[PDB]
């Protein structure tokens, strides 16, 4: 299988730097790709920041960019790099990887989230929501921003809304995630809600249960 | 076999695995308009009165891109087939008729060019020479083989012969075509 | 507001060093300026024809097995013959245009010059000549020599220019004029050089 | 550079209307110009290239026109999982791409699923309750939720927030967060949430006591 995977996201100070890093597989970056870091600033728009030929190792940056940016590669490792200085609360936004862009049978990775703050990297505190009937699970502070909520493993996906994480007066995120129910469930049936917060190393499992 | 007045190719796209390498040109009645230099990503115009225009060098990044995927899908449905290296044929000439003094250009067109991947080098007295040289791009032909020429810019001299060197994987050895005033 | 050669545009396939080529040639045929045009866009797999494009015909069409797949995939698609039966007119047409200002006014005067080869003849070479149209007359005292008259083929010098060499056995007799006679569009009147026995 | 400008900013729609979205370019691109399409959380998506021609695999109903610098992207009839933001692109080494068009879909009216969470027994242990309540499956968006705590109206103490408009069904989803300090929450009984919406004939409260 063909794959992009973007790597080196989290947190950073203003002024301070950043690498990075894009790995490629199921293909080789000697067979020449014009590969590319496109950013998106989280509700805005595509904004291309630079491509690099991995034969004759040629590079473009947008504009804006005036060598705070530096894109390179390594074709002995398949690995695109983004090497970014002086950063400032202008770069948080979701760092994209893609390959040959424009073009028929070609990929964009996943995305990187790379959050510009002063502030510490805390881990979430997970509470239950005691309920034709709904569940819930409430994720208090944590940060940065990027959680997952899947429920039971991903099994149940039907009416299951999770909620865009608001930004308290203390600083940090919370939100939460309910379900749809059968109102004949609850005591037969064992709700589980998995919350995975990757930037603080926190896989909180709190099943949710009526009283 | 197709008769016309005039014949373009406004679009001599050609992808090799060797390198890799590509070569992105357009062609009038089997002159090269232009083409792209696809590392510097820029068009470098060969009549200077087609200087006039534009032709966006990604037009020719995209085309080389793709050509790209069809030559390793080629590759998986032939199960591997190689080309067959092909015997240039080479001739130097002059561009204009010699007198000893006045300066003339030795021409060397390599015929007969497969696959695309060639040296032509000049010689006189054995040893290389290097200013004054210049060369087209690899030009189509309709059995899809390809020619190139070489130039040489000369002060003729009676004392002075020169050699057009060229290098292919088809020839056992460098071809070596002389010439002399 | 630059104008551009527009170009054709390779189709993406469905789904000693050896080396693997690939070649795709968006060829123009014009007759009778801009009265007969016909588009043929060629996929090349090392030297051999694939997958052809014919204006003439309105399709993708399989020239070897291995065009197969792609004249299938190509032809099942509305979007790309919608576009391909357009590429006469948005390529060949447009690019004429611009031909007719730039390549088609291109006037190079040939420069004839008559040498005698190192049994007997006079070599007249016609060099540095654009467009290919030339007609070089031999002629032996106003009296036109054909029989012992011999010429090279045109010869492509790269550079945007001919050149071309008319040979003439001859007997010269003391008196004899010699005249090379070369006609070319970029001549106001036919140039004539003598040469003198 | 070249740049791209896409009309309208965003648009709304219904089910099997013809949507026609515009693509701007300040220089001559012939028909190099793509289209993609992203939806809420993924990587976008190639649509068309060369203008027309739909990538391998894309629904008949999205189609592609024009040359030079004036393009249109159509969905010759709009269906619900459409809802996504659509990019103009050129570019493969210098990248550029429009600003984005986002196409919201316009459906009959649906009323929400009123449920109210009472906070959870470990959140309040820690000092403060969190009572939420959801409003579930609605259309449009406009909704008007009031909190009530023994009769006595609330304001500037909930916050909100509403899901992105579903694939299947096009309908929102909203949670109101009702914050009280634990002393505040323990000084009262009664605790209910007054929705207002175009689908509810009257105001549909949901409340829970204390125990
Ligand atoms: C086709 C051919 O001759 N390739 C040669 C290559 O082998 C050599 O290493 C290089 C330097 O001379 O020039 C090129």
């Amino acid at each position: 299988q063909v794959q992009l995977v973007e790597s080196g996201g989290g947190v950073v100070q203003p002024g301070r730097s950043l690498r990075l890093s894009c790995a490629a597989s199921g293909f080789t970056f000697s067979e020449w790709y014009f590969m590319s870091w496109v950013r998106q600033a989280p509700g805005k728009g595509l904004e291309w920041v630079a491509s690099i030929d991995t034969g004759s190792g040629s590079i473009d940056y947008a504009g804006w960019v005036e060598g705070r940016f530096t894109i390179s590669r390594d074709n002995s490792k398949n690995t695109l790099y983004l090497q970014m200085n002086s950063l400032r609360a202008e770069d948080t936004a979701v760092y994209y990887c893609a390959r040959d862009i424009g073009i028929d049978y070609n990929f964009w990775g996943e995305g990187t989230l790379v959050t510009v703050s002063s502030a510490s990297t805390k881990g979430p505190s997970v509470f239950p929501l005691a309920p034709t009937a709904a569940l819930g699970c409430l994720v208090e502070d944590y940060f940065p921003e990027p959680v997952t909520v899947s429920w039971n493993s991903g099994a149940l996906t039907s009416g299951v809304h999770t909620f865009p994480a608001v930004l308290e007066s203390s600083g940090l995120y919370s939100l939460s995630s309910v379900v749809t129910v059968p109102s004949s469930s609850l005591g037969t049936k064992t709700y589980i809600c998995n919350v995975n917060h990757k930037p603080s190393n926190t896989k909180v499992d709190k099943r949710v249960e009526p009283k | 076999d197709i008769v016309a007045d005039h014949v373009a190719s406004y679009g001599v796209n050609l992808y090799q695995s060797y390198g890799p390498s590509g070569q992105y040109t357009h062609e009038f009645d089997g002159d090269e308009q232009f083409y792209v230099d696809l590392g510097r990503k820029e068009t470098v115009w060969s009549l200077p009165v087609l200087r006039q225009f534009r032709f966006d060098p990604q037009f020719a990044l995209t085309n080389i891109a793709v050509l790209k995927h069809n030559l390793n899908s080629l590759i998986k449905r032939s199960n591997s087939t190689a080309a067959t290296n092909e015997v240039p044929e080479v001739t130097v000439f002059s561009k204009s008729p010699v007198t000893l003094g006045q300066p003339n250009i030795l021409i060397c067109l390599v015929d007969n060019i497969f696959p695309p991947v060639v040296n032509i080098t000049w010689l006189s007295n054995g040893h290389s020479v290097t200013e004054g040289v210049s060369e087209t791009s690899f030009l189509s032909k309709s059995d899809h083989s390809f020619f190139k020429i070489s130039y040489l810019t000369l002060l003729p001299s009676a004392e002075e012969s020169y050699d057009c060197k060229v290098e292919h994987w088809g020839l056992d050895k460098p071809l070596l075509k002389h010439w002399e005033p | 507001e630059p104008e551009q050669p527009i170009p054709e545009q390779p189709q993406p396939y469905p789904q000693s060093p050896e080396d693997f080529v690939y070649q795709f040639k968006g060829m123009c045929y014009f007759t009778n300026g801009t009265e007969r045009v016909r588009l043929v866009s060629r996929s090349i797999y090392n030297r051999e024809e694939i997958v052809r494009f014919d204006s003439d015909v309105g399709e993708f069409r399989a020239v070897t097995l291995l065009g197969l797949p792609a004249a299938e995939y190509w032809n099942s698609q509305k979007d790309i013959l919608e576009r391909k039966r357009a590429a006469v007119d948005r390529v060949c047409r447009h690019n004429y245009q611009l031909e007719l200002r730039t390549t088609l006014q291109r006037r190079v005067e040939p420069t004839v010059t008559i040498s005698p080869s190192r049994h007997n003849l006079l070599v007249c070479s016609v060099t540095d000549f654009y467009p290919a149209q030339i007609k070089v007359r031999w002629f032996r005292n106003d009296q036109e020599e054909t029989a012992g008259v011999v010429s090279t083929p045109l010869i492509r010098n790269g550079d945007w220019t001919f050149q071309i060499l008319v040979m003439l056995e001859m007997t010269p007799q003391r008196g004899d004029v010699y005249t090379c006679h070369v006609e070319h569009p970029s001549l106001q009147s036919p140039i004539t050089v003598e040469w003198r026995a | 550079d070249i740049q791209m400008t896409q009309s309208p900013s965003s648009l709304s729609a219904s089910v099997g209307d013809r949507v026609t979205i515009t693509c701007q370019t300040t220089q001559e691109i012939s028909s190099y110009l793509n289209w993609y399409q992203q939806k809420p959380g993924q990587p976008p998506k190639l649509l068309i290239y060369y203008a027309s021609t739909k990538a391998e695999g894309i629904p008949a109903r999205f189609s592609g026109s024009g040359s030079g610098t004036d393009f249109t992207l159509t969905i010759s009839s709009l269906e619900p999982e459409d809802f996504a933001v659509y990019y103009c692109h050129y570019g493969i080494s210098k990248v550029s791409f429009g600003q984005g068009t986002k196409v919201e879909i316009k459906r009959t009216v649906a009323a929400p699923s009123v449920f109210i969470f009472p906070p959870s027994d470990e959140q309040l242990k820690s000092g403060t309750a969190k009572v939420v309540c959801l409003l579930n499956n609605f259309y449009p968006r406009e909704a008007k939720v009031q909190w009530k705590v023994d009769n006595a109206l609330q304001s500037g103490n909930s916050k909100e927030s509403v899901t992105e408009q579903d694939s299947k069904d096009s309908t929102y989803s909203l949670s109101s967060t009702l914050t009280l300090s634990k002393a505040d929450y323990e000084k009262h009984k009664v605790y209910a949430c007054e929705v207002t919406h175009q689908g509810l004939s009257s105001p549909v409260t949901k409340s829970f006591n204390r125990g």
